[PDB]
């Protein structure tokens, strides 16, 4: 080999040395683009006229109904994944020392 | 005039149209919380599904080179 | 899983490489051929608290028979040695897509020199060509997912 097993483990080890940082620093990148869609999907709340402050009570109701069925629809597209997932990687599948030393020296 | 229509408009009427204005008051509160929590739960729905993608990809990849 | 143990061989220090050949001598008293045939190998395992078969002895020497003389001399002991002294699947795989940035699930040699660069480490034409001919075990230029699992196997 043109250059030593030694080294060839030593650039090994620091590739994934920092596929981790940057899998860290990915999920650093998604805490911040959640809290982001967030303020914009959750504008937070701040008052009222105790009349029409029921009508947003009500608005608020039905945006539950509504926000759930949407968590439905894009959780039942991950569920059918995962039923994918494992059917697709069940496919794929198919195709001493110191004792010694102590005991002799 | 629809029978499941009107009765599901009605959860509204009957859960909020009926009682105080200082309860009102901590009862809006946690039902922005309820979308505050679903809206995240949806975000983190969609960065798996994502990621399931990718992993689909990968596999597609594998089980044709494989053959 | 092999060019890993040729590293632990190479970094013993000269002192861990005297103990070893000086019990390796022991090991060795009363061979023709001066290495660990069956009847040493033998010895020294049902001392040892053991009792392995003549066959069962024989893929111990095999495992790490790098000259096919049915005995293991002192440079594959070292490697034998370094045997009994890593990563998870699910966790290479999280990090297989770090390497893929173009994500078309293959990691070609400008994403692996882009990492080997990222390193700080000073990356020589060598260390590039060396590690993806290592990598590649069918010549493609690309290394899949299922390379790449051969490709860290143990590494911290
Ligand atoms: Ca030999
Ligand atoms: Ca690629
Ligand atoms: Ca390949």
């Amino acid at each position: 080999s043109k250059i030593s097993a030694s080294r060839k483990l030593q650039l090994k080890t620091l590739l994934l040395q920092i596929a981790k940082q940057e899998l860290e620093r990915e999920a650093e990148e998604r805490r911040g683009e959640k809290g982001r869609a967030l303020s914009t999907r959750a504008q937070p709340l701040e008052l009222l006229g105790f009349a029409e402050l029921q009508d947003l009570a009500r608005q608020l109701h039905a945006r539950v109904d509504k926000v759930d069925e949407e968590r439905y629809d894009i959780e039942a597209k991950v569920t059918k994944n995962i039923t994918e997932i494992a059917d697709l990687t069940q496919k794929i599948f198919d195709l001493s020392a110191d004792a010694m030393m102590q005991a002799l020296l | 005039r629809e029978k499941k229509k009107i009765l599901a408009e009605r959860r509204k009427v009957l859960a909020i149209d009926h009682l105080n204005e200082d309860q009102l008051r901590e009862k809006a509160k946690e039902l922005w919380q309820s979308i505050y929590n679903l809206e995240a739960e949806k975000f983190d729905l969609q960065e798996k599904f994502k990621q399931q993608k990718y992993e689909i990809n990968v596999l597609r990849n594998r089980i044709n080179d494989n053959q | 899983m092999d060019d890993i143990y040729k590293a632990a061989v190479e970094q013993l220090t000269e002192e861990q490489k005297n103990e070893f050949k000086a019990a390796f001598d022991i090991f060795v008293l009363g061979a023709e051929d001066g290495s660990i045939s069956t009847k040493e190998l033998g010895k020294v395992m049902r001392m040892l608290g053991q009792n392995p078969t003549p066959e069962e002895l024989q893929e111990m020497i095999d495992e790490v028979d790098e000259d096919g003389s049915g005995t293991v001399d002192f440079d594959e002991f070292l490697v034998m040695m370094v045997r009994s002294m890593g990563k998870s699947e699910e966790e290479l795989s999280d990090l297989f897509r770090m390497f893929d940035k173009n994500a078309d699930g293959y990691i070609d040699l400008e994403e692996l020199k882009i990492m080997l660069q990222a390193t700080g480490e000073t990356i020589t034409e060598d260390d590039i060509e060396e590690l993806m001919k290592d990598g590649d075990k069918n010549n493609d230029g690309r290394i899949d997912y299922d390379e790449f699992l051969e490709f860290m196997k143990g590494v911290e």
